[PDB]
């Protein structure tokens, strides 16, 4: 089974198992500081229709 | 002294609420939620459960006739059948062939275990909120509980605090609110009086102690076959059970804001929605004088290593130059970062650590230490896990400084685009007014 | 069958619906209400009583010293007092002159009859309405309650009635809402936790039974007098029994709509405002055949005397002729006259009489018996009484007929000026054409 996680986070449980709540960081293959185009993948990998 | 300050309803978060007090050294406050719950009014409606179709013996009248008496029963049923002739195991029953009528009864009672087994009907309105908080500052630290509105104050170290009411209406039950042991479904229960056979309300009861017992099940008498004594009858079955073996999840797996519904009493608690508005009453007391508080100078922010995760995954090296050892209160002015420790220890080698969550390539908040000033700025990296389990504890704010790399491009570009247009503007300005002179 | 009607909510008014059915008789019904109670829901804030000053006998440290021991009552006081130099009768107490301590020790705790004499503060809110209805229509009369709202449905004769929702959502309670014995005040109590000595609420308690006090009543402590043994203490009096003799009159006495206010539950009775849809299904038992009904014809209308009083002071004859003997059905399709009874014998003789109630001086309602038609017409006139004991049997209408005597001389003058105008109009028109004719 695959989940969706975001920024607001999941919890999931599973038979009797107590819940497990999991919360998905700001991960991406951009660069942060380095050429212009490196920053538009950055901002592109999180939030895309807004950066785009 | 009188403060007013606004935070978030997310529990294991802790606010940093700082009082600037004029006379007195800068106080940082640890404002801590530790569980809410939002507790609806319940009014019941009706009780519902498996009913019991009672069929008593039937009076087998040998060579005579009876007539039906009407009787006070719920879904009361009551046919009388000619011409019967019964038989047991020595033989038959009655004398006469033909001349022989049976009696046949029927009634729906409420079971001996809607006592213990039975689903209640209710309406939840008016939602009242009620959160624990901690209180740590200065010297003390204390947990309370107060209920989250503008009427309410509680007394902690010498201290009036009242949370003033939930930012928002919200609520996750629906008007029509049905309650089985611990689950609490959203559900569209027939009103009281107007059940259908075979689905959820085909008996309803007002109480458990009620006499009257409403009942719609449909029951049918038919005449027995010949010379067997059975009192035929067809009945729909129980919608209490159909409902049982169809309600399917409770509200406990659709509740928004993963909010946790518990029963005794039917409750919501550890939603994350909303702000909670404070208002602080702190004596002087709990105050320090400047005089006897460190006096700080000379406050610069360099930034060794920083990365924008949920944790404090920035760091923080402060540079200053004090007079005497102890301890300063430290604030983010900004909601960019948030810094970890509300208080650290100030002594003679002038430089302090500090951890801080951010969540923007290139924050810039400001950090007071004591009454001194400075500006952070950092170049923070992107994390190195997809998937973590636990909540973010910064504000969320992913705007790039003004300063920031990628700002100082978009405004390079900008401000090159408007070096050219206002060249562009002078020279046409000049032509003109050169064409106006001639 | 299927049938909607909208009633007011007025206590004692005959109420009558008419069901036109296709293929039967008509029938009129009489909606009777014997009694509404608005019953509002009560969320309990604390308890306010008298409170109870407990001072103990003071310790006196004859030639020693004590110090002030810290305990957990609300408003606690404690104060040690030196060179102290008390007397009894039969001489002084103390053996050294000013080496001497009394501990003086006093607090407030909740009074032994606040379990009986105390006051209750409630928020008020969602106010449920249940009324009392009659239905007495053809050859059954009968009595039911049910909860007004379109979501309860209450067994009358094999008939299923439903009260459909109350037009008004008003309310005489306000939000806050304080209730001692059987009198009910709209007062802003403090919220709790806030409360001032000397007014209501000084002290406050959340529950009868509950452990934690909140008191608030200023209590003081002074040195003792030279050679006395009192415990001096100076207190604001009880807030509690200022509000008793400062009350006033409760909510019975200023309810609009002539409510009346009772407790236990606090409730709202008999208001009169608003109306109270209604949705009717009568089976097809209870209606009679046209074929078993008599016919009726040439039904002519005519009034010997008629007083628009509050009462049913107009009197109509009305002349007819039928076929067999039999029970008719009359009604008023105006609210300008509401017949006093609902059916009427009808015989061989063709002459019955009917008492109306109205308010106009020249109504104009149209009667129905059976399944004939008629117009009535009367002149009214101003009645003998300026005060009655009882309420308006009509519906207040004061509107005249169209045929009225006051209409009639308006529609005279009228038709006089409108003739004038319209032939100045054609002289004009005329005018005009011959002038664009030259
Ligand atoms: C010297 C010659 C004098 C002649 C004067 C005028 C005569 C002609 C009048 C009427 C002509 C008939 C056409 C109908 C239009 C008006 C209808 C009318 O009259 O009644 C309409 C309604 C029905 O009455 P109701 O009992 O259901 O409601 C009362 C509520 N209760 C009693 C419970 C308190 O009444 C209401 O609601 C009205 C509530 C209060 C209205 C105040 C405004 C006063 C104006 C009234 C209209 C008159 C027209 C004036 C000029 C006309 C030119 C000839
Ligand atoms: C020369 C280029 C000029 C063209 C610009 C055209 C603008 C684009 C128009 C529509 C875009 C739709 C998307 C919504 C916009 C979201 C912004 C927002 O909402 O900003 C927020 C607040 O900003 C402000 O307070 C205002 C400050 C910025 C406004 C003006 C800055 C001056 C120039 C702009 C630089 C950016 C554009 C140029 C870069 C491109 C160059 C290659 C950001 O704060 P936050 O983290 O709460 O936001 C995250 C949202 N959270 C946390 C709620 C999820
Ligand atoms: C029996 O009575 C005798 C009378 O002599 C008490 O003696 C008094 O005890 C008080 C105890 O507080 C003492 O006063 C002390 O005086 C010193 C010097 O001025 C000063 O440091 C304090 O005032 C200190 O408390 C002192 O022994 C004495 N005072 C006098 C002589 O008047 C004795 O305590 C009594 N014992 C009992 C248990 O009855
Ligand atoms: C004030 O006290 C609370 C309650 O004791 C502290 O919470 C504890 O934190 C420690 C870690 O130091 C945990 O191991 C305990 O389990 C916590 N106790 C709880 C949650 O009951 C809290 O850290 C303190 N805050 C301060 C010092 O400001
Ligand atoms: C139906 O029956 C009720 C109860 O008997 C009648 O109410 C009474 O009418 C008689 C006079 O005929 C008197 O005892 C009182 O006037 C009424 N008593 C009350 C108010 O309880 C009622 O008149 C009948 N309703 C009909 C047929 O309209
Ligand atoms: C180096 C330069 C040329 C790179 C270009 C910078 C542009 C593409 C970046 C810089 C700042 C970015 C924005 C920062 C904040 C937000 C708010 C967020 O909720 C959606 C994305 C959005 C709206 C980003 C869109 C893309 C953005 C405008
Ligand atoms: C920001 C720097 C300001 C200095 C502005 C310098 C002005 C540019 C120098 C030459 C301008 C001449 C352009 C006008 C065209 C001349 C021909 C004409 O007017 O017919
Ligand atoms: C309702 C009755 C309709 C009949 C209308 C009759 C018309 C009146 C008779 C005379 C009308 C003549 C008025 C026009 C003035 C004549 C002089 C002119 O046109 O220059
Ligand atoms: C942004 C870079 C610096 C801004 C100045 C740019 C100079 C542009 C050259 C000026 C335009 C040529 C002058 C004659 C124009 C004309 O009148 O036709
Ligand atoms: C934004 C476009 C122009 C609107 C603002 C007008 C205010 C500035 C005045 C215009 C220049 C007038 C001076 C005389 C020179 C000329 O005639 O060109
Ligand atoms: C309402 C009463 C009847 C209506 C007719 C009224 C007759 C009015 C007289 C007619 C006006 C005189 C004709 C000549 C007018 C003109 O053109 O100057
Ligand atoms: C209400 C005032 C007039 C408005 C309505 C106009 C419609 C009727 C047409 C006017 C009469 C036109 C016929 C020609 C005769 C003329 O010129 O007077
Ligand atoms: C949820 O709620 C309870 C009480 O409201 C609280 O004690 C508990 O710690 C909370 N759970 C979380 C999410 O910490
Ligand atoms: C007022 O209310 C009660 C019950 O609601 C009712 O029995 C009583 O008859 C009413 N009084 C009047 C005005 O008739």
């Amino acid at each position: 089974r695959t989940i969706p996680v975001t920024e607001d986070g999941i919890e999931y449980r599973w038979g009797n198992n107590p819940p497990v709540r999991l919360w998905a960081q700001l991960t991406t293959e951009g660069k942060p500081h380095g050429w212009p185009h490196e920053i538009i993948l950055y901002y592109y990998g999180l939030y895309p229709a807004a950066t785009i | 002294y009188e403060h007013t300050a606004t935070i978030p309803n997310v529990v294991g978060f802790p606010y940093k609420a700082h009082i600037e007090r004029n006379g007195f050294s800068p106080m940082t406050l640890q404002l801590e939620v530790l569980g809410t719950s939002l507790e609806p009014t319940l009014n019941l409606e009706y009780i519902t459960c498996e009913y019991k179709t009672v069929v008593p013996s039937p009076y087998i009248k040998c060579c005579g006739t009876s007539e039906c008496r009407s009787m006070e029963r719920p879904d009361y049923q009551c046919q009388v059948y000619t011409g019967v002739y019964p038989f047991m195991w020595g033989g038959a029953y009655c004398f006469c062939d033909t001349e022989n009528t049976q009696l046949s009864e029927a009634y729906v009672d409420r079971s001996d275990v809607c006592k213990h087994d039975h689903a209640a009907a209710y309406k939840a309105h008016t939602a009242a909120m009620k959160a624990t908080i901690r209180i740590s500052y200065g010297n003390l630290n204390q947990t309370t509980t107060a209920f989250v509105n503008g009427e309410h104050t509680v007394t902690v170290g010498g201290s009036r605090f009242t949370f003033g009411p939930i930012s928002t209406a919200w609520t996750p039950f629906d008007n029509k609110i049905v309650v089985y042991k611990n689950d609490v479904y959203n559900q569209d229960f027939p009103p009281y009086g107007s059940g259908q056979p075979g689905r959820f309300g085909d008996i309803q009861s007002r109480t458990v102690e009620s006499k009257d017992l409403y009942a719609n099940t449909a029951l049918k008498l038919s005449r027995p076959s010949s010379g067997t004594v059975h009192v035929p009858y067809t009945q729909t079955p129980s919608g209490f059970k159909y409902w049982l073996k169809e309600r399917g999840t409770s509200l406990n797996d659709k509740a928004p804001f993963g909010c946790v519904i518990k029963t005794n009493p039917v409750r919501a608690e550890n939603c994350a929605v909303g702000n909670i508005p404070v208002s602080m009453d702190i004596p002087d007391t709990a105050f320090t004088r400047v005089i006897d508080a460190p006096a700080v100078t000379n406050l610069e922010c360099q930034v060794a290593v920083c990365t924008h995760s949920s944790d404090f995954g920035g760091i923080a090296t402060l540079t200053f130059k004090t007079d005497k050892p102890g301890k300063c209160a430290v604030h983010s002015h900004s909601n960019v970062a948030t810094i970890q420790e509300a208080a650290v220890d100030i002594k003679t080698d002038g430089k302090i650590t500090l951890h801080f969550s951010t969540a923007s390539a290139s924050p810039a908040f400001k950090v007071s230490v004591c009454s001194a000033k400075t500006t952070c700025t950092a170049a923070c990296e992107p994390p190195k896990d997809h998937i973590v389990p636990y909540g973010a504890s910064h504000n969320n704010q992913v705007f790039p400084d003004m300063s920031g790399t990628a700002m100082t491009w978009v405004q390079r570009v900008a401000g090159g685009l408007g070096g050219l247009t206002l060249a562009a503007v002078a020279v046409l300005i000049l032509v003109t007014c050169v064409t106006m002179r001639r």
